[PDB]
RNA sequence: GCUUGAGUCUCGUAGAGGGGGGUAGAAUUCCAGGUGUAGCGGUGAAAUGCGUAGAGAUCUGGAGGAAUACCGGUGGCGAAGGCGGCCCCCUGGACGAAGACUGACGCUCAGGUGCGAAAGCGUGGGGAGCAAACAGGAUUAGAUACCCUGGUAGUCCACGCCGUAAACGAUGUCGACUUGGAGGUUGUGCCCUUGAGGCGUGGCUUCCGGAGCUAACGCGUUAAGUCGACCGCCUGGGGAGUA
């Protein structure tokens, strides 16, 4: 559950951690592992393109099945595994014929649960259906944005998507940010809500925890010099300017969606 | 509420039917109740005071009013 | 929850005299029978009848002089929260000797003057006046 | 084994599928332990308010003596079925005999 | 709420016969069985304070009956506390 | 006078909407017991059955509603 | 030892008793469109506010949140706080008829422990309506108030904390006794169902009153009458339920 630490050190004082007993204590399934080389936020020209990224514990990539193509075949949840690459936990899933796959774990999902994908399966949490046969009002996760593409929406821990309306070929969903968005009804979705919903409560205690989660320190623009940032400079803490990105674009209010080709699929703006 | 005017009828009689029907249905009383919110203390006190005033009228009428006055 | 049945007998007697009842029934007991016997001797009741086999009751026929009740007042003295014991020269006088003080002494239940003549004190039960 | 009354209302345009539905519902119950005490197929009548802008639903009534979990499965069936538009289930004291 | 055949099974396990339904041992065993079933109930719902007051009435009643049985007969009391699994 | 005692029924059923239609008013409200004279427990059963028949669209809630 | 107190079983009843989940209908607001026009809203009177960028009115569709009109009752249930659509699942207590069983197992309770309205606190959601604070317009000598137009916390949910109220029938809990009358509510028994009935017998409850009590008001078989057991409390007003 949610375990607070006892203040036997200051960095140990402010720690709240998420202890999960049902996570399987052991090495992961090596047929589904790849290696994951870090970047530091540096692209193929080697320059920093995303700041405040670098360092961190080594982590191996686990191939999570998002598409759920194995249709009309039952599958039993074998265990819950810790994924380092993710906010959620993964579930090792053994199909009836012998194939094992990682899936995103739903909220109510423990070992022994029979799940099934397809167009016909069930409406138990864990089953994957296209959004032609899922009822209006149901809570889905791992929603696709194109048919057969694989599944992009509602994928962090505790997140989900409500099917608001059906109209013709399209399904109006309400995403986790409150944005109402249209999808094609042949896009699949896994029923239920993503588990590990107590993920947001961990408060990390110390700087070293955010340092071994892979995050590198943020210098504020006021602390810098006028060459380095638009905010920089001053004799003892002057600001005097409107807040901006380090490349001189206005932050703190200014909108920057400029797509025009997915604006047709938007029903309401995020609010 | 809905008052269907029968053919060959005077208008004031259909209006009287409508006013009688809205007086039985209790429309303006229930609308006059729902203009301002009353606390449940005020509602239970209004109910208790109404009951005590009703029975103080009845206990006066049934035996304290049957005698002759002059 | 019925901690004193003797005081319950006295209360039934007092409510019967005040309510002008003829006879008062109660559940029976040996000490109740002895106290009612002392009242029947001194003339505050005129009869007492016990009836039942495993469940006995006791009926006291109350006494009335033409308008009022014969017992002017009755009080309980050694209640179970405060038991009152008196030696034979500290024995109580009720209404300057016109009312009886029922005392259960070491030979049995009797009155105050019966205890003073018999020469022994005991546990007071009631003041009958 | 408790005695439930089930009134469920079906679309008029899908009223032709009502009998076979009823059959698998009896096959839902009579296989496990439960008995049907009444099957009073009312038929099609006009509603008092436009449920989903439609009227004239097909009322079906059935009385069961049943275990509880199969009735929970029946309520899950009435949930995701699109033919129904209302379904009340009720736990009565005794069985009911006539119509 | 402890239906009839279960109560019959306890009465003809602790009673002098089937018509004996009111001894201290029968009453303590029926109270203990209902306490265990409600312990199943109060694992969930966790805020049913009224049913928990009903349970606490029957727990204190079982304690009073067992204290009577301890004062009356220590041999039957010790046999019942080894039979039924309560520590004191 | 009470008519549910005069017939002698044990439970007011929600299905016979002739009786429940008789015991409501024209606007859809449950008629008070002080004027129909029904006894107390049959008035409670009457309100229960009228609400249950209101659920199944066997009776309207209001007379007005679209 | 015994069965009168207390308890257990069998069987039926009534119930907003609790906890979880789901669903229905009206209404308010918002969003989108149709029609159509210069007002709407509001007041003791006005103004702020909204409206010619199309308001308010009306029709259709949808989105959410909250509370459950009628029933509704000087009704009911609960130890109190309190509990109102409907349905299901888990569950507590009370009560009645006829029996049977144990055999005083009982009453009260310092300290202790639990439940405990509303407001408030913490974390995570939710947010229609209402609305502290706040703003504007009024009234006024002034108006940091009532009044009006807005409006955040909060009200709602999950989980903990708080532990107080005019938490009140200002009436501790239990047991017994002591004239009555009219009601309500919920069981059960009998007479010919001979008739929307007559007769009793239990529980709970509202009003009036007898003796008695009371400083009086008033209470009055549900006592503030007559008694018993245990507990809590009071000792002039203020300072002070304060340091």
């Amino acid at each position: 559950a949610v375990v607070k630490c006892k203040p036997t050190s200051p960095g140990r004082r402010h720690v709240v951690k998420v202890v999960n007993p049902e996570l399987h204590k052991g090495k992961p399934f090596a047929p589904l592992l790849e290696k994951n080389s870090k970047s530091g936020g540096r692209n193929n020209n080697g320059r920093i393109t995303t700041r405040h990224i670098g360092g961190g514990h080594k982590q191996a990539y686990r191939i999570v099945d998002f598409k759920r193509n194995k249709d009309g075949i039952p599958a039993v949840v074998e265990r819950l595994e810790y994924d380092p690459n993710r906010s959620a936990n993964i579930a090792l899933v053994l199909y009836k014929d012998g194939e094992r796959r990682y899936i995103l774990a739903p909220k109510g999902l423990k070992a022994g649960d029979q799940i099934q994908s397809g167009v016909d399966a069930a409406i138990k949490p864990g089953n994957t259906l296209p959004m032609r046969n899922i009822p209006v009002g149901s809570t889905v996760h791992n929603v696709e944005m194109k048919p057969g593409k694989g599944g992009q929406l509602a994928r962090s821990a505790g997140t989900y998507v409500q099917i608001v309306a059906r109209d013709g070929a399209y399904v109006t969903l309400r995403l986790r940010s409150g944005e109402m968005r249209k999808v094609e009804a042949d896009c699949r979705a896994t029923l239920g809500e993503v588990g590990n919903a107590e993920h947001m409560l961990r408060v990390l205690g110390k700087a070293g925890a955010a340092r071994w989660r892979g995050v590198r320190p943020t210098v504020r623009g006021t602390a810098m010099n006028p060459v380095d940032h638009p905010h920089g400079g001053g004799e003892g803490r002057n600001f005097g300017k409107h807040p901006v990105t380090p490349w001189g674009v206005q932050t703190k209010g200014k909108k920057t969606r400029s797509n025009k080709r997915t604006d047709k699929f938007i029903v309401r703006r995020r609010s | 509420p809905v008052i269907k005017v029968r053919e060959n009828e005077p208008f004031d009689v259909a209006l009287r039917r409508f006013k009688r029907s809205c007086e039985k249905a209790g429309v303006l009383a229930e609308v006059r109740r729902r203009e301002f919110y009353e606390k449940p203390t005020t509602e239970r006190k209004r109910a208790k005071a109404s009951a005590v005033k009703r029975h103080a009228k009845k206990l006066a009428r049934e035996n304290a009013r049957r005698t002759r006055l002059y | 929850s019925m901690q004193d049945p003797i005081a319950d007998m006295l209360t039934r007697i007092r409510n019967g005299q005040a309510a002008n009842k003829a006879a008062v029934t109660m559940p029976s007991s040996k000490l109740k029978v002895a106290i009612a016997n002392v009242l029947k001797e001194e003339g505050f009741i005129e009869d007492f009848k016990v009836e039942g086999d495993t469940k006995p009751e006791l009926e006291l026929t109350l006494k009335y002089f033409q308008g009022k009740a014969v017992v002017e007042s009755i009080q309980r003295v050694s209640r179970p929260g405060l038991r009152i014991y008196k030696r034979k020269d500290e024995l109580p006088k009720v209404m300057a000797g016109l009312g009886i003080a029922v005392v259960s002494t070491s030979k049995g239940v009797m009155t105050d003057r019966a205890a003073r003549q018999a020469g022994l004190g005991g546990e007071i039960i009631c003041y009958v006046a | 084994m408790r005695h439930y009354e089930i009134v469920f209302m079906v679309h008029p345009d899908q009223s032709e599928q009502v009998p076979g539905m009823i059959e698998r519902y009896t096959a839902a119950i009579t296989g496990a332990e439960g008995k049907i005490h009444r099957l009073e197929d009312w038929g099609r009548r006009q509603l008092a308010y436009p449920i989903n802008k439609l009227h004239k639903a097909h009322y079906v009534l059935m009385n069961v003596e049943a275990p509880q979990e199969v009735i929970d499965e029946l309520e899950t069936t009435f949930r995701f079925n699109d033919a129904v538009i209302r379904s009340m289930v009720m736990r009565t004291k005794h069985a009911v005999t006539e119509a | 709420s402890l239906s009839t055949e279960a109560t019959a099974k306890i009465v003809s396990e602790f009673g002098r016969d089937a018509n004996d339904t009111g001894s201290t041992e029968v009453q303590v065993a029926l109270l203990t069985a209902q306490i265990n079933h409600l312990q199943g109930h109060f694992a969930e719902h966790k805020k049913d304070h009224h049913s928990r007051r009903g349970l606490l009435r029957m727990v204190s009643q079982r304690r009073k009956l067992l204290d009577y049985l301890k004062r009356k007969d220590v041999a039957r009391y010790t046999q019942l506390i080894e039979r039924l699994g309560l520590r004191r | 006078f009470c008519r549910f005692t005069a017939e002698g029924v044990q439970e007011i059923d929600y299905k016979d909407i002739a009786t429940l239609k008789n015991y409501i008013t024209e606007s859809g409200k449950i008629v008070p017991s002080r004027i129909t004279g029904t006894r107390a427990k049959y008035q409670r059963q009457l309100a229960r059955a009228i609400k249950r028949a209101r659920y199944l669209s066997l009776l309207p809630y209001t007379d007005r509603h679209q």
